[PDB]
């Protein structure tokens, strides 16, 4: 309903190691600038999870909140001979990739971010595995998979993949199997906790709940329209703030309203608070929700 | 088991062939009504030429006296298992408001579950209510909303072709030997025709046929058996009631596309504010699989499949009178090489006479090569068809008396050499 | 149910007229005229699903139950005697004609 | 609600070998589908019948409640079923999506 | 009307195509593991030369 | 799938004696250059049968691979005197050549090539059984049959024509007969062996059976776009190889893949391998199969 979706909470990075070439308009990531790791998660028809939740964090800015690990090597290269960490997974992944792109960033088995490069002047594929020769590139990196996370930490390494009826997916092996294995590439849920590998899923049940932390509410002005106004400098209950900013039952709830004393409107954001995932039958918080096309393998004999 | 028993002879009106660089090719075309055998004996068919030996037979074996059922309507079904997927949103939050949960449609497409992706199976949408304010989540008063996600799977990886029966057709199977010795095996019904290399065949004549099966709905199971289920056809599908789930194919069961039919408030559900049990009330046919299988004793008939081919048959106790058709639409038959000479002989004759059952002769015939014998008396009213083979083998077939002493001489030959063949034995009186 | 031969004879059954046409019964393929059914053309109304498909991998069957209407031609044909009735064919020009008792009481 | 059939329901509780005990129930060859796979009963020896004429009436959290006519299958005036609907939502609302009866309002 | 029989074209004739999956991999004829496909084109012709009107 | 129509394998030969003068612009035969002896093989709504089965050898190309001979005369002379090798085979076949055209090939009664060729300044008419004379002329030919070959050596000489209920169909006579017969320009098969004569049939049953040829994989590679790059250059398994080359498990299978070493990327041919044909109750290997429009003798009564 509201037009909220580069208005993004926390820090607001964009940028990984080795690709830090987009720094000047990707730290932070304002309503200006021309981010190749930004816009296509905007485009209608790709990755709607993340249109519908953009009142969240990506893998990225979980990454420079300290919640996602960096791989080892954070960026590899599609140059070196001989294979390199970051092919048993990448080929077992039907993913598509538009032209004029170089890093391609995934999440791997251990939680960590990973990512591929080209060294200059490559490009990538039609679907990101490998590299070929071509006008400008997009200084970058292209999400793969189709997760989401936020601010938690909320502990889940007792929890494995378990799947009933299935060989081998992705990389992870669960059962040794002999029979007839039936394998297409198909999309696969899964929802990464913290010090956890990659846990897939079955169904999803997902909640969400009304969240009181200031990463969750928006607050602008009104100038001779609208101003990007940041929150932390509103009043609290009973304490003492420097500005002053009104909203409604949400807004006024858990701060301070002056009435006509203020200088800027808040509203809690149109698709946030607290989104917890059902597993086992225990309602857990997860911290990587998503799709991601990999090769699935279930027992036919 | 036996040889030919019915023998009738080509008339020259519609053979016709010639003869170029020394092999006489021949030519069919036409119609020839042939006496079908008894349960066992054989009906063949002699293709003569310009000489003795250059004759090619057409035998036509059967089997036993089958009752099959005219089928008309079938379905697919099997076994399903729904999947739902919940997903709470309080109110006045994209498209979780109290004007869209009620006037919300099935095959409509929720903005929440927009990443799934389009899918060719069964699936369908829902948005059930539920209590606001901050003691489950919402920052108003207005009551939430709850979109569910239900798609259906199979569990299984077989599916059951449930058919039905109006009418019982008396079912013969014949298992046809052409003329170099191409065998196939075929079946006939009433007034039906099978199409074959050489033309086709139709059962002319018949004498048997019951009815009786508008209350009975027989299951395909094809790989473990059939099943008998003491019900109508169903029709409409309704939830509670064998068959509520159809479709086309088997593919189509296994994989629960959205192409077959299926009942409305099929599946249940029941919310509890954040959790979601929604249960179905599928009948499982495997059950009754289990508890009724072929064979079973219905009033009177004994109902049954088929051996080696798919389909119903029913046995009881019919006739054996019937006759055959014969359609040659202008088959090319040739006989470069000719046969060689043997040597036949006398083993035993068990049997009856005047009866439809005939009498089981036994005979020895020993050769040298790959050939036909026959024997033929000298009034032309009885002949013996036997194939010969490389060394010595056993021939018997079924033969016609009208005396129970039976005693007569024969001619055998199996190239253009006939040698006398005196044969006796004493029959019982069979009706 | 009469079956008209012209040139050959005509034939009786002892069925009601069908009007829909089903499998396995005489009469699931009709059409028009004598080309739609030697020609076999596509404006003809037929039974659903009346083949039967064998398929073997490599190979591949198609069996047809079509009940031959030359079999019945054979069988029943007049002229036949029903209840009480003397059912004749044609004696000139076409048509089937029925025989019975009685005079003459007409006026032209 | 209304019912035409009447099936022999087994209430069977479940005790896995974890631990976990759930509540289900079976019926003649109805199959439920539980975490360790599914349940289904084989063999039943029941089942009558003779409900056609009787509507039923569910009221959750306070009872149901049996009426000695058949099921309303058209929506008329001065007869049990004049206002329907198609959630709870619907009638506590009063939504335009349920049907009605024509002209049941009485103007003066 | 499938394109794998387009060189059949238009035709007035009772015909009808079908397609029943057969098994893949290397048994049969195939580099995927998934089952193949079988187009059938059935269609209906007369052996007779006369016809009947009922 | 796999847009590879104009990709032929092998040595790629469209041309014939007597107009050898499109050898520029038909050998081989590229995605560029215009040979009329290949345009209207691609025309919608003419040739249907070889645009499914795009992925082969022609009639021309098996000439130039020495596995169809050619008749004597070759080149039909059209202005002879009184007759000419190969009229009868031509009259009976109604086709509709195009105009601004010379030569005309088909097959004949022995399996040779057969064709015929105007000299200039001659042209071909509306069906191509005349000529005349005449802006610019085509360099080539124009096919008159629906056939396609491939690469065989087995022998079926032992095959004649069995057709049902047909007399005498094109040019060969079958059985005698003098009654009333039917005359109608028709639509007819054939599939010519090896060795053998032109042998029709009444239906088609073929099947592909894919294996590991190297005639049945396309190989592309990246330049500054995909280009077309020759697989004899990629490696055996433990035998000899310059450039290196990757692709799925069909190409993998035969070769020697390096992940993202190599630099190239091939894939299996859209409809390739060993398609044979069902006759006289066994399967065979053909060397020809199509159709074309001739005259059908059957007998009415």
């Amino acid at each position: 309903e509201d037009p909220h979706l580069r208005n993004r909470p926390g820090k607001g990075h964009n940028y990984i190691d080795g690709m830090t070439q987009e720094d000047a308009t990707c730290k932070p990531v304002t309503y200006a600038g021309a981010c190749s790791s930004f816009d296509v998660l905007l485009e209608k028809g790709k990755f709607p999870l993340f249109q519908s939740y953009a009142h969240h964090r990506t893998l990225l800015e979980a990454v420079h909140d300290t919640i996602i690990a960096k791989a080892d090597p954070p960026s590899c290269d599609l140059q070196s001979a001989h294979g390199n960490p970051c092919m048993k997974e990448k080929l077992v992944m039907k993913t598509h990739c538009p032209n004029d792109y170089q890093s391609a960033h995934y999440l791997n088995n251990d939680g960590k971010m990973a990512s591929v490069k080209c060294p200059p002047k490559y490009e990538l594929t039609e679907d990101c595995n490998f590299c070929r020769q071509m006008a400008s590139l997009k200084k970058g990196s292209y999400p793969l998979q189709d997760l989401f996370c936020q601010s938690s930490e909320d502990d889940g390494s007792k929890l494995k993949t378990k799947m009933k009826g299935v060989c081998e997916v992705g990389v992870q092996a669960l059962k040794k199997c002999d029979g007839q294995l039936s394998t297409a590439h198909e999309v696969v849920p899964f929802a990464v906790f913290k010090n956890s590998k990659k846990v897939y899923l079955d169904k999803l049940d997902l909640k969400t709940e009304e969240n009181l932390l200031p990463d969750s509410f928006v607050c602008f002005e009104h100038k001779g329209e609208l101003k990007s106004f940041d929150i932390s400098q509103c009043p609290k209950i009973g304490g003492h703030g420097s500005k002053k900013c009104t909203g409604d039952a949400a807004f006024c709830s858990a701060y301070e309203c002056t009435a006509q004393y203020a200088n800027a409107y808040c509203s809690h954001a149109n698709g946030s608070g607290i989104v917890q995932i059902q597993v086992s039958g225990v309602w857990k918080k997860p911290l990587c929700v998503g799709y991601e096309r990999v090769v699935v393998k279930r027992e036919l004999s | 088991d036996p040889g030919c028993s019915e023998l009738i002879q080509a008339s020259s009106r519609i053979t016709t062939c010639s003869t170029e660089g020394v092999n006489t090719k021949c030519r069919l075309s036409g119609t020839a009504l042939i006496r079908a055998g008894s349960v066992g004996a054989e009906a063949c068919l002699m293709l003569k030429g310009v000489k003795e030996d250059q004759t090619k037979f057409l035998k036509i074996k059967t089997v036993s006296s089958e009752l099959s059922c005219r089928e008309g309507q079938s379905y697919w079904t099997g076994s399903f298992s729904p999947k739902c997927l919940s997903s709470r949103r309080c109110h006045l939050v994209g498209e979780c408001h109290v004007n869209r949960c009620l006037s919300w449609r099935d095959n409509e497409t929720s903005a929440e579950f927009s990443f799934v992706g389009e899918s060719t199976t069964m699936r369908e949408n829902k948005c059930f209510e539920q209590c606001g304010g901050w003691g489950c989540g919402c920052f108003n008063v207005n009551p939430s909303c709850l979109f569910v996600h239900t798609y259906l799977q199979s569990v299984r990886k077989e599916a059951l072709r449930v058919f039905n029966c109006i009418d019982w057709v008396h079912k013969l199977t014949l298992e046809i030997t052409d003329f170099d010795g191409s065998v196939s095996t075929i079946d006939l019904g009433a007034s039906s025709s099978r199409f074959t290399n050489w033309g086709s065949v139709s059962l002319s004549l018949d004498a048997e046929g019951i009815s009786g099966s508008n209350s009975f709905s027989f299951i395909e199971s094809p790989g473990k058996g059939y099943a008998i289920v003491d019900e109508p056809f169903s029709e409409i599908p309704r939830q509670g009631f064998l068959g509520e789930i159809r479709c086309n194919s088997e593919s189509s069961v296994l994989s629960a596309h959205e192409s077959c039919l299926r009942a409305p408030n099929l599946i249940s559900y029941k919310p509890m504010i954040d959790q979601l049990e929604c249960t179905t009330n599928l009948i499982d046919p495997f059950v009754v699989f289990e508890r009724g299988s072929l064979p079973q004793t219905r009033n009177d008939k004994t109902f049954a499949a088929s051996k080696g081919n798919r389909g119903v048959q029913a046995f009881s106790k019919g006739s054996v009178q019937a006759d055959l058709t014969l359609m040659f639409d202008n088959f090319e038959v040739d006989f470069v090489g000719a046969a060689v000479s043997c040597d036949a002989a006398f083993l035993n004759l068990t049997g009856c006479y005047s009866c439809n059952a005939g009498a089981r002769v036994c005979l020895s015939i020993t050769s040298t090569g790959t050939g036909s014998l026959s024997a033929h008396n000298k009034d032309g009213s009885l002949h013996i068809v036997l194939p010969s083979e490389n060394g010595t083998k056993d021939q018997c077939q079924i033969l016609h008396f009208t005396v129970p002493e039976v005693e007569e001489e024969f001619m055998y030959s199996c190239d253009g050499d006939e040698r006398p063949l005196l044969v006796k034995g004493t029959l019982i009186a069979i009706d």
